């Protein structure tokens, strides 16, 4: 579910927020993206990649 | 099967400067447009790096260098290779490179990549050898003289078959490939990167972050390592398999990692483009 | 407990442990060497005694 405030569980990482399509290009060995505050601000979908 | 190579001219060891190379991604977390400070085993900036050659210069005396010494493995190794004919074929890691202890072997067989953690009775002069047939004008793998015996083999991995053309290319070094080897908590961490480059003499100057390649669960003690190269044989260079060989032009640079704090710069695309050694 | 599986009436001696090591093992390190351990000042030559 995108563009809506949801609880999410991505590969065991739980949280709450709004998921939108991202322009970030993750490297193949990367699953999560983190900002200056170490918070998970980007995530690779385990199914759609 | 072990062969003790001869007719090697004695030269003093060579040293060079690692300007900003050896930086790798500390973790697997995407970061963009950020300055991230991290403490890890990094190669210090502008460090004194040992330099080894493989070249057969024509002449009366000339130089016939085939440098495969047993170098220390203190806390981590930055290994750069400037090669064009795929001379650097792999490495062996261990403490006593014989059957008493277990050793890791990462080699390229020109058909597969073999990673074996096992008790190897390594040769005093381990290497590989490619024969050049004049009739075919073709290069074929013919010699594998890394170890004499292998026993109590605990870890084995063979990659999918490939070709890995073995032609003795002439001219400029067309491939700079960098590795970072670490041995932490029973894990052999390998980070790798490759850049085209175009030069003849020294280690390239620039910045290129190494990406995580593999984490081998070997669980062995490593204090020394030796590079396995490939020599060339053909209708030229006659001999008794100890002098009848020539070395394709290649070079490799070895530096040592230390616990350092680095300030890395992640651009808008998540690529580490610069670093500061604090 | 695996007494019903790993125990033999005459004694199960197929399970071994390392005694007399020179130094403590590193985390997740495996030592399978069978070299004779020298406890005293007299050096061994591959013979137990
Ligand atoms: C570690 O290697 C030992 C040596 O293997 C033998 O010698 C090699 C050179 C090669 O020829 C190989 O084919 C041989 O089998 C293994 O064998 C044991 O070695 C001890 C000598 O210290 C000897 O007394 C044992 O009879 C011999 N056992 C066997 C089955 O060959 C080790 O095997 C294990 O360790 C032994 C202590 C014993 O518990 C044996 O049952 C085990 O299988 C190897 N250790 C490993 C693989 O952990
Ligand atoms: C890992 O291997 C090294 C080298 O084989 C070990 O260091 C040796 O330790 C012994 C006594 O423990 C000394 O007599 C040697 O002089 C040491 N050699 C070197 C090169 O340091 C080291 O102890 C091993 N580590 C573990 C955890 O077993
Ligand atoms: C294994 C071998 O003998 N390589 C020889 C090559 C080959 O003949 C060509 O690369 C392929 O034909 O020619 C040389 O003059 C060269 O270029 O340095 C000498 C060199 O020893
Ligand atoms: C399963 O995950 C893979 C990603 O590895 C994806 O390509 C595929 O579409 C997924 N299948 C379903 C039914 O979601
Ligand atoms: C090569 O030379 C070394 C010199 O110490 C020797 O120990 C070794 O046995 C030699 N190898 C062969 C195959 O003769
Ligand atoms: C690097 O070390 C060698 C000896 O270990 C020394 O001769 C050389 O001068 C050093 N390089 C620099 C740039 O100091
Ligand atoms: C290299 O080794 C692999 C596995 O050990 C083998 O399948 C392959 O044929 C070898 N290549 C050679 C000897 O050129
Ligand atoms: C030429 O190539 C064939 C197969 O590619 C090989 O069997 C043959 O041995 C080669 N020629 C020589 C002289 O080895
Ligand atoms: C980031 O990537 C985009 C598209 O891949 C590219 O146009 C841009 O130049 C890149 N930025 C940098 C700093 O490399």
């Amino acid at each position: 579910v995108k563009n809506k405030c949801v609880n999410f569980n991505f590969n065991g990482l739980t949280g709450t927020g709004v998921l939108t399509e991202s322009n970030k290009k993750f490297l193949p060995f990367q699953q999560f993206g983190r900002d200056i505050a170490d918070t998970t601000d980007a995530v690779r979908d385990p199914q759609t990649l | 099967q072990c062969v003790n190579l001869t007719t090697r001219t004695q030269l003093p060891p060579a040293y060079t400067n690692s300007f900003t190379r050896g930086v790798y991604y500390p973790d697997k977390v995407f970061r963009s447009s950020v300055l991230h400070s991290t403490q890890d085993l990094f190669l210090p900036f502008f460090s004194n790096v040992t330099w080894f050659h493989a070249i057969h210069v024509s002449g009366t005396n000339g130089t016939k260098r085939f440098d495969n010494p047993v170098l220390p493995f203190n806390d981590g190794v930055y290994f750069a290779s400037t090669e064009k004919s795929n001379i650097i074929r792999g490495w062996i890691f261990g403490t006593t490179l014989d059957s008493k202890t277990q050793s890791l072997l990462i080699v390229n067989n020109a058909t597969n990549v073999v990673i074996k953690v096992c008790e190897f009775q390594f040769c005093n002069d381990p290497f590989l050898g490619v024969y050049y047939h004049k009739n075919n004008k073709s290069w074929m793998e013919s010699e594998f003289r890394v170890y004499s015996s292998a026993n109590n083999c605990t870890f084995e991995y063979v990659s999918q078959p490939f070709l890995m053309d073995l032609e003795g290319k002439q001219g400029n070094f067309k491939n700079l490939r960098e590795f970072v080897f670490k041995n932490i908590d029973g894990y052999f961490k390998i980070y790798s990167k490759h850049t085209p480059i175009n030069l003849v003499r020294d280690l390239p100057q620039g910045f290129s972050a190494l990406e995580p390649l593999v984490d081998l669960p070997i669980g062995i003690n490593i204090t020394r390592f030796q590079t396995l190269l490939a020599l060339h044989r053909s209708y030229l260079t006659p001999g008794d398999s100890s002098s009848g060989w020539t070395a394709g032009a290649a070079a490799y640079y070895v530096g040592y990692l230390q616990p350092r704090t680095f300030l890395l710069k992640y651009n808008e695309n998540g690529t580490i483009t610069d670093a500061v050694d604090c | 407990n695996s007494n019903n599986l790993d125990s033999k009436v005459g004694g199960n001696y197929n399970y071994l442990y390392r005694l007399f090591r020179k130094s403590n093992l590193k985390p997740f390190e495996r030592d399978i060497s069978t070299e004779i351990y020298q406890a005293g000042s007299t050096p061994c030559n591959g013979v137990e005694g």
